[PDB]
């Protein structure tokens, strides 16, 4: 039984290949104690991984091992993988081949150290590394289209024609849900709320997941928000305090379309998608315009499909049919596509086994693997 | 008005600055603007030959394969050229780009053992790297000493997709033991005109040295220095395209101001006040 | 007649975009009859003149030309000095000085040097304006290239003045040259032309200058992104498609089971 | 924090009037150590860093190592339970969030202002910490003027005495027309 593990920058989605849903979805954080321990009749650990961190975050400093898609801490990634294999899945990694995910346009040493760690410390019979947007297109039941994959660290625009990603048109924007959480923390200071600690960052993340949305027209929404309090919404804090936000609900996701709100040079996701389409040949542009597929949790705002349709319709020629596919399960779409790919009959001879790694070294992943 | 000689000179200037692929449109424009056929067919006839000798035009001859390159090094006079591999001489029609009258020719046997060894490895290199690539190897004596000239060309004219491109490369070394100097000129010209217009012209001169031995080893050394020059040239072009928006394009217009935000147009004086205090 | 004009346009369209003035100079002596026609229909780099009264440079176009003299935006005077020239109204001049100040700050923030000019005139109901921006490279810091930009705005009012209609058209010409050791020389140039229409509310919180500057700024950012991503990227792709490292008879060794994976995935999806 | 750590020697200050006394003690006797651990070691080793202060009722107190533990919280905010980084790390993060071509001039023109920058060891300590954080080829200059307790006011008088600031005021008629929300329109 193969293992499909999606190590995102904000969540870990792992399970068995063949199931329709992931079995372990937990935050990718390592928490460490911050205060003085005075009681000796207690477990008294030094590192908390996953939900155990989120249940103890008020006395903990939280660290994300992945920052902007690349892995910064490898000991914490080892801890994440150990907790995934032994505590959330209850499996032995010596018996199961493991499928891994990787964002496109990434440094090669990340894949090198990933293969080295997965073959030297958590020894698997075989392993494979796949691109996330290609798997998200595979999970949607199509083989040609453009995938907008926006998660916690990166936003990617990947066009795939006949099951092959087009590497000369892959676009990368360094803006995702972590930057939106930090921008919401910055703009909640206008109403008097202070969020500083890493524990309160999770509270603001919950606020963003609960209350924010995407305005269809930004200037008209800002005009209506400044005319009456029909857009104000209330949120109850963990300590019982009640906060109210009126126009921060749609200003925070507007950084996806206006990235200069946090001071980034790149263009919005609509212009990024139009640039990724326009770098391709003319005879496939109709198929790429007709098959826009959303992916990831940052596309879960309840206004993003209509706004993206309006903006791409504005950018595209007027005789072009624009269709945007936003599946309701797109928070788990890389995992489902990996489950489809790992349960295929001819995929079983594409595994990088341990013998080829012994005969090659930590560079086989650039030749047998994409 | 101006004299007809000045018109011939500026028409030759317009013809010799034409992009790759776009010849017949430029010819149509000059023949519809000049409105005088007799001054164009014979008044400026070396301009067509000069354009074909600069653009490294490949011509498919009747019979044998591997279309040959029209250079200025293989010019025979009276619109005749030579093929160093086919051992033949033909007449080239610049206007219709057509080969005719393939009369056989004989070259001297001195520059033969040092020519085919380079030629086979150069065809191997062009097949190995270039997709639609053609190559020719000349060998002739100029400064009291025989020398070898290599010409590589690749064109990808796609008028329906609104772009054209051309790679040209020339290499030269004089055979003289025990060491020789290799000199190479590398040119790239690309035009792309889908909704607007964009052109790229680039060239590089590379000078190196090699040792001199029997024919196979010096041919392998010539292929090795050609590879190690052109690979670094292409990689440097790609890395130069990578850092355009932060180094050279920022010197003309920045993408965002130094405040990393759009301009607040209700606060122009707040930007103007900050520079008045030395 | 018109076929000669179209042939001349198609001739100088596919000329290199660095010698536009030189190629236009020796094209007009061929047929010196449509000289007045194509000079109002092609795009050219701007010209810089100096106002001796105020000590500032100002750009020259066909929208401040009165025969042969040109009106300066800083001092509202012609050079060479004529009389009874074409002038804006007092309200239009009061708008134009604010527009010139705002776009001078725009040119300082975005271009960090160069010459900017704004010229306004009246229409049947609204007002029209042309914004010219020119920036050449700094020779002391080893930068070779130029940027030219022309923007035409037409504004139509709606009597009461609550909202107004703006129409923008932009033309950007550009060239760059780098000389490096590994790359040799690198020339890159070309031109783009785009249009935009928008209705916007006008009040004390947002006057006409803010709306026009916002539209021009968004258009310039869009054109710069399009030039960097679409056109230079296509040139890079054509360069990589002409000659290739990772040899053509050797890169097909790792594309063997991919065809089988694709065909069984299309079997699964159907 | 000095009020809290003064209870280790038995000096208890509770009321809001005694907070002013502890503030006066902090203004007169505290300083920033160049190296904190060596300063703690030499404070424990010898009674040469102790200083005496006279209370309003005539009683005399003595502090030995509370002099540099009180402004160490500016560099180690975990002393009062805060998770944030120090002022040196905040400065380095502010520089690293700017454009890459302007960081030289920002590293050469570090300016300290306010009353909490008046401890007589803080410039050399900040220089050492920023030079540790910055790359080794960069020049770090930290400017502390002698009159930096009143520096916002002097620049405010400079700004208010300028001819081009006279159009930047918010007039009374503009407040009558726009209400109390024009301050988000005319002021940064
Ligand atoms: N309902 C929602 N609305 C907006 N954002 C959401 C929602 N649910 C999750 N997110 C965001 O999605 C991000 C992670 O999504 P996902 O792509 O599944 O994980 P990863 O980015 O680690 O792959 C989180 O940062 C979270 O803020
Ligand atoms: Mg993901």
């Amino acid at each position: 039984t193969a293992l499909v593990c999606d190590n995102g920058s904000g969540l870990v989605k792992a399970g068995f290949a063949g199931d329709d849903a992931p079995r372990a979805v937990f935050p990718s954080i390592v928490g460490r104690p911050r205060h003085q321990g005075v009681m000796v009749g207690m477990g008294q650990k030094d590192s908390y991984v996953g939900d155990e961190a989120q249940s103890k975050r008020g006395i903990l400093t939280l660290k994300y091992p992945i920052e902007h898609g690349i892995i910064t801490n490898w000991d914490d990634m080892e801890k994440i993988w150990h907790h995934t294999f032994y505590n959330e899945l209850r499996v032995a990694p010596e018996e199961h081949p493991t499928l891994l995910t990787e964002a496109p346009l990434n440094p090669k040493a990340n894949r090198e150290k990933m293969t080295q760690i997965m073959f030297e410390t958590f020894n698997v019979p075989a392993m494979y590394v796949a691109i996330q947007a290609v798997l998200s297109l595979y999970a949607s039941g199509r083989t040609t289209g453009i995938v907008l994959d926006s998660g916690d660290g990166v936003t990617h625009n990947v066009p795939i024609y006949e099951g092959y990603a087009l590497p000369h048109a892959i676009m990368r924007l360094d803006l995702a849900g972590r930057d939106l959480t930090d921008y919401l923390m910055k703009i909640l200071t206008e109403r008097g709320y202070s969020f500083v600690t890493t524990a309160e960052r999770e509270i603001v993340r919950d606020i963003k997941e609960k209350l924010c949305y995407v305005a269809l027209d930004f200037e008209n929404e800002m005009a209506t928000a400044a005319s009456s309090s029909s857009l104000e919404k209330s949120y109850e804090l963990p300590d019982g305090q009640v906060i109210t936000i009126g126009n921060e609900r749609f200003r925070c996701p507007e950084t996806l379309f206006q990235p200069s709100f946090i001071g980034m040079e790149s263009a919005g996701i609509h212009e990024t998608t139009y640039n990724s389409i326009m770098k391709c040949d003319i005879d496939i542009r109709k198929d790429l315009y007709a098959n826009n597929v959303m992916s990831g949790g940052t596309t879960m705002y309840p206004g993003i499909a209509d706004r993206m349709q309006k903006e791409i319709t504005a950018l595209a020629p007027s005789t072009m049919k624009i269709k945007i596919i936003a599946p309701p399960e797109r928070k788990y779409s890389v995992w489902i596509g990996g489950s489809i790919l790992a349960s295929l009959s001819t995929f079983q001879q594409m595994w990088i086994t341990k013998q080829e790694y012994d005969e090659a070294g930590p560079s086989i992943v650039h030749r047998k693997c994409f | 008005r101006v004299s007809d000689e000045e018109k011939v000179r500026i028409a030759a200037k317009f013809i010799t600055h034409a992009p790759p692929g776009e010849f017949n449109e430029v010819f149509n424009d000059v023949r519809l603007l000049l409105n005088n056929d007799n001054l164009l067919r014979e008044g400026a006839a070396h301009a067509f030959a000069q354009y074909n000798m600069d653009q490294f035009t490949p011509v498919k001859i009747e019979g044998y394969e591997d279309q040959v390159l029209i250079t200025e090094h293989g010019d025979l006079g009276n619109s005749r050229f030579l093929d160093p591999r086919n051992k033949i001489s033909f007449k080239f029609d610049h206007l219709r780009k057509e080969a005719s009258d393939p009369q056989p020719e004989e070259a001297d046997g001195g520059l033969k053992s040092w020519r085919e060894s380079c030629d086979s490895a150069l065809r191997a290199y062009v097949k190995d790297h270039y997709s639609n690539g053609f190559c020719t190897v000349y060998a002739k004596t100029i400064d009291g000493q025989q020398t070898i000239i290599a010409c590589i060309e690749s064109h990808q004219f796609q008028p329906k997709n609104f772009w054209n491109g051309r790679w040209r490369s020339e290499w030269k070394f004089t055979i003289t033991p025990p060491t020789a100097q290799v000199v190479g000129v590398l040119k790239i010209q690309v035009h792309y005109y889908e909704d607007g217009n964009v052109q790229l012209v680039s060239h590089k001169d590379v000078q190196d040295s090699l040792t001199v031995s029997n024919e196979a080893q010096t041919a392998k050394e010539f292929i090795k220095i050609i590879e190690n020059a052109e690979n670094e040239y292409q990689t440097a072009i790609s890395e130069n395209y990578q850092t355009m928006s932060d180094t050279t394009f920022k010197a003309l217009r920045r993408q965002l101001p130094v405040t990393r935000t759009k301009i607040d147009w209700n606060k122009i004086l707040s930007y103007k006040i900050g520079k008045e205090m030395q | 007649s018109d076929q000669q004009l179209d042939c001349a346009l198609d001739l100088m369209r596919r000329l290199p975009p660095q010698q536009i003035e030189k190629n236009l100079s020796d094209l007009i002596d061929l047929v010196p009859s449509l000289c007045e026609d194509l000079l109002s229909s092609v795009d050219q780099p701007l010209k810089i003149a100096r106002d001796k009264v105020v000590g500032k440079d100002y750009l020259l176009c066909d929208y401040n030309r009165d025969g042969d003299s040109y009106r300066s935006p800083w001092s509202n005077k012609y050079d060479p000095p004529l009389e009874d020239g074409a002038m804006p109204s007092a309200r239009l001049r009061k708008l134009e000085v604010e527009a010139n100040n705002a776009f001078d700050q725009y040119r300082d923030l975005y271009f960090e040097g160069g010459v900017s000019s704004v010229y306004l005139w009246d229409l049947d109901h609204g007002f029209a304006g042309v914004i010219l921006i020119k920036k050449a490279g700094d020779g002391s810091k080893k930068i070779k290239g130029c940027w030219d930009s022309i923007h035409v705005v037409e504004v139509q009012e709606k009597s009461s003045g609550r909202t107004a209609h703006y129409k923008l058209t932009s033309t950007v010409m550009l060239w760059l040259q780098t000389n490096k050791s590994g790359s040799g020389t690198m020339n890159l140039g070309g031109s783009l032309t785009r249009q935009m229409e928008k209705d916007e509310t006008v009040s004390d919180c947002s006057p006409h200058i803010a709306n026009i500057g916002r539209l021009v700024e968004d258009m310039e950012n869009k054109i710069r992104s399009t030039l960097n991503e679409i056109y230079f990227g296509k040139t890079k792709d054509i360069v990589n498609g002409l000659r290739s490292i990772d040899a053509i008879p050797d890169n097909q060794k790792f594309k063997q089971l991919q065809r089988e994976l694709s065909q069984v995935l299309t079997q699964r999806q159907i």
